[PDB]
């Protein structure tokens, strides 16, 4: 029969969510996500000096504050006319990237992993579930408790190479429109090769080898949280000073298609969001943002967007379904001794694996590694001493668009400028792809639609609902503002 | 190890973020050996309807002995809504909701960053959902609990660990309303300890030299002279990050680009523009 189970809140991600299933069959066979916090930075931010965009908007979430600095410079460089110095450029990608290390980390560590380890024995990591489902033996499990530990100062570390040169963490003062504020140079360039190189060791040695170790012993997971298999990417961490090639290239896949990405073909619905309904179904250009809090039959903060009406997903497994790159060694290894499997490029996965619960958690560990790579490719090309910054004039009324891709994927900030203020300001953030509730024509958000047949044996212990929310590396302060 | 609720509102989970980095003790120590975290739901295993009855359970446990901390402003306009924060009992609880309930019967209440001290960014210039501070909502409900403001956007790890410590050793000496005075005293007007907002950026700064000279910088990259055209606010900011610095001492905001005051009541709208003057 059809028993409704109601989870608020969501622990184990960042942000106010609350989910709600229909369980009949021991199955998930309707979902609802709701985002029960708002603040709208999309108004608070209108009539300011634009660069002042470039510090409120890390406000927006704390976790990825850089990706919203980046996003935000980027849309300010369009609408100044700046130029980005090649060496600013560099620099950029360097506070950027070490954070997505720091994000993935902390997610699976801190965030997942307790859906796989019982912690020890003192708050807050327990009082947790009876019937849990934590198959990992005595010894994996005080390994996966010992790494854990030690997460904790290698994600702190992350947070130092960050600062070093974006100045803090969280929320870097280090990124203006222009470029980035201080220069490397080569004292400061060895402290971040430093730490970067106790992080890589980790990366490669604890963190990629740890997810696939646990994921074989929990290969049911791999056949679950398919959702509608279609993904996004826009790019992000520019390699040229054209605006060509990028570490991510940009393009969606649905249906088994591939295709390219058109910002023009997004559209942000709101029939199912606490919103204005006469705001529903604008582009980024065109967008306001109306709080409707009483509206009848909305059930979210979190606005409904969809791709050429396609409802898309986004992030790690997005990413590198969308690039296709070449899998690492770490992981070639264990898929065969483990999964006894063989695959050379990130879509040998096929469609049904890499679109699961435990792909998307894989994809992430996969990531870090291609970034491992991308920053030891800066630490070659930065030259210490050489600028980083140009100090543009304000535009008295212009427009920009900065396109990037946060930890967890998708992000956009569109400005409009008035007689020198912010006139309009828009955000279609990574979890707002993810976490959305239904749009309009009651088509569901990726996520939603990711829960339908989720095992939940136990209706008192569903561990397995709150498992699936998490390999998607939830932000709902990014997905509301 | 006295029992800790860690209760979100519209906050941006930075207040969080930064106690992660807290170097010597590192977090993990803080979490251990100094402090029972009971409720945080960002970091904790349990969830949903469950995660909240362990906690009203401690809570009617320790009546008078947990300690209270809220990250973010309380939104307090329509009905509470802009912030829901659980469900227990098929109803939903707002932040407003939660601050009353758990508000009066805490040992204290630790607000941590500018956005649950002061209001901050969900309560600025272009703000419709009445973000209030934490002080301020619970002195306009009736409630007495002692609060203790611990600013930032986000605050140095330092500044919040610093403020437990100094808050029990004052308990572990005085027992507890002993300790609690003792803790009010060393407070400036505005809820902050003075251990760590007690000193000024500028007549601290190392380039207040260059200030005094005239030699002012005139783009970022130029680390020779006093930043305040590009915008550094430390001439109205109090707070020790001229010492010790961030991410473990790697860098900070004056050396870096620019102070903005982030740990000031008015941030941000008194200290916008960040980049002129
Ligand atoms: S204006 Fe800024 S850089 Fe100049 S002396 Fe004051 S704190 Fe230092
Ligand atoms: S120096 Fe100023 S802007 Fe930087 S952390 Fe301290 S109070 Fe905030
Ligand atoms: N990463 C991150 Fe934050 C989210 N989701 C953004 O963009
Ligand atoms: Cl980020
Ligand atoms: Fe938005
Ligand atoms: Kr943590
Ligand atoms: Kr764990
Ligand atoms: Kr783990
Ligand atoms: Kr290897
Ligand atoms: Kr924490
Ligand atoms: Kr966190
Ligand atoms: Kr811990
Ligand atoms: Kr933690
Ligand atoms: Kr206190
Ligand atoms: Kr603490
Ligand atoms: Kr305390
Ligand atoms: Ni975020
Ligand atoms: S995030």
């Amino acid at each position: 029969g059809r028993t409704t189970i109601a989870i608020d809140p969501v622990t184990r991600i960042e942000g106010h969510l609350k989910a709600e299933v229909v369980v009949e069959n021991g199955k998930v066979v309707d979902a609802r996500l709701s985002g029960g916090m708002y603040r709208g930075f999309e108004t608070i931010l209108r009539g300011r000096d634009p660069r002042d965009a470039s510090q409120i908007v890390q406000r927006i979430c704390g976790v990825c504050p850089t990706a919203h600095s980046t996003a935000s410079v980027l849309a300010l460089d369009e609408a100044f006319g700046a130029k980005v110095p090649n060496n600013g450029r560099i620099t950029r990608n360097l506070i950027f990237g070490a954070n997505y290390l720091q994000s993935h980390i902390l997610h699976f560590y801190h965030l997942s992993a307790q859906d796989f380890v019982q912690g020890p024995d003192t708050a807050p990591f327990v009082p947790r579930f009876p019937k849990s489902d934590l198959r990992l033996s005595k010894e994996l499990n005080k390994a996966g408790v010992d790494q854990y530990i030690e997460a904790l100062e290698v994600r702190r570390i992350c947070h130092e190479m960050v600062a070093l040169f974006g100045g803090r963490m969280p929320h870097v003062q280090g990124q203006v429109v222009g470029g980035a504020t201080e220069i490397p140079t080569k004292e400061k360039l060895v402290e971040y090769a430093a730490r970067f190189k106790k992080v890589r060791d980790f990366v490669e040695q604890k963190y990629v080898p740890v997810v696939y170790t646990i994921g074989s012993k929990y290969k049911d997971m791999f056949k679950v949280g398919q959702g509608f298999k279609a993904a996004l990417c826009v790019g992000a961490f520019p390699l040229d000073n054209s605006g060509k090639k990028h570490l991510f290239m940009p393009g969606v896949y649905a249906k088994g298609k591939d295709m390219p990405f058109d910002p023009s073909k997004i559209k942000e619905y709101v029939k199912y969001s606490w919103f204005a309904e006469e705001t529903t179904g604008l582009n980024y250009k065109e967008g306001k943002t109306i709080p409707a809090p009483d509206k009848a039959g909305a059930y979210s903060f979190v606005k409904a967007p969809r791709y050429d009406g396609l409802s898309l997903e986004v992030g790690p497994l997005a990413r590198m379904w969308v690039n296709n790159p070449e899998l690492s060694p770490v992981g070639k290894k264990l898929l065969k001794d483990l999964f006894g499997i063989s695959a050379k490029k990130f879509r040998d996965l096929g469609e049904e694996a890499a679109f699961s619960l435990m792909g998307r958690h894989v994809a992430r560990a996969e990531e870090t590694y291609y970034m491992l790579g991308a920053i030891e490719g800066w630490l070659k090309e930065i030259k210490a001493g050489e600028d980083t910054v140009v100090m543009p004039a304000v535009p008295a009324s212009a427009e920009g668009t900065g396109f990037t891709e946060a930890p967890r994927g998708s992000l956009l900030h569109y400005v409009k400028v008035k007689d020198s203020k912010i006139d309009n300001y828009q955000i279609v953030s990574a979890s707002l792809w993810n976490c959305n509730p239904r749009d309009d024509m009651g088509q569901r958000g990726a996520v939603e639609e990711a829960l339908i047949g989720i095992p939940v044996d136990d209706i008192q212990n569903p561990v397995n609902v709150a498992r699936l929310i998490r390999a998607f590396d939830p932000x709902l302060a990014c997905a509301v503002h | 190890r006295p029992p800790v609720f860690w209760l979100q509102g519209q906050g941006c989970t930075g207040c969080s973020v930064t106690l992660l980095n807290s170097v010597h003790p590192s977090i993990a120590d803080v979490l251990l050996k100094v402090i029972s975290l009971e409720f945080h739901p960002t970091v904790m295993a349990w969830e949903g309807e469950h995660a909240i009855e362990h906690m009203r359970k401690v809570a009617e446990k320790f009546k008078g002995k947990f300690f209270l901390v809220i990250e973010g402003s309380v939104p307090v306009e329509a009905d509470g809504k802009y912030c829901i924060i659980g469900e227990a009992n098929h109803h939903e609880i707002s932040m407003v909701d939660a601050l009353k309930e758990f508000g009066p019967n805490a040992a204290a209440v630790l607000a941590v960053g500018t956005c649950a001290a002061y209001g901050g960014i969900p309560a600025a210039e272009g703000s419709e959902t009445g973000a209030t501070a934490v002080s301020k909502f619970l002195g306009d409900n009736g409630i007495k609990t002692p609060v203790v403001n611990i600013p930032g956007c986000p605050p140095h790890p330092d500044w919040i660990v610093g403020t437990v410590v100094l808050a029990l050793d004052a308990i572990k000496k005085n027992g507890l309303e002993g300790g609690l005075a003792e803790v009010v005293k060393v407070l400036d007007s505005d809820g902050r300890p003075t251990p760590f907002f007690g000193r000024n950026i500028h007549e601290n700064c190392p380039y207040l030299d260059k200030y005094d000279e005239g030699v002012m910088s005139a783009t970022f990259t130029d680390k020779v002279g006093c930043r305040y055209d590009l915008g550094c606010k430390g001439p109205m900011t109090m707070a020790d990050c001229f010492e010790r610095k961030w991410n473990g001492g790697v860098n900070w905001c004056v050396q870096n680009a620019v102070c903005i005051g982030c740990v000031e009541p008015d941030f941000p709208d008194g200290k916008s523009p960040f980049y002129q003057a």
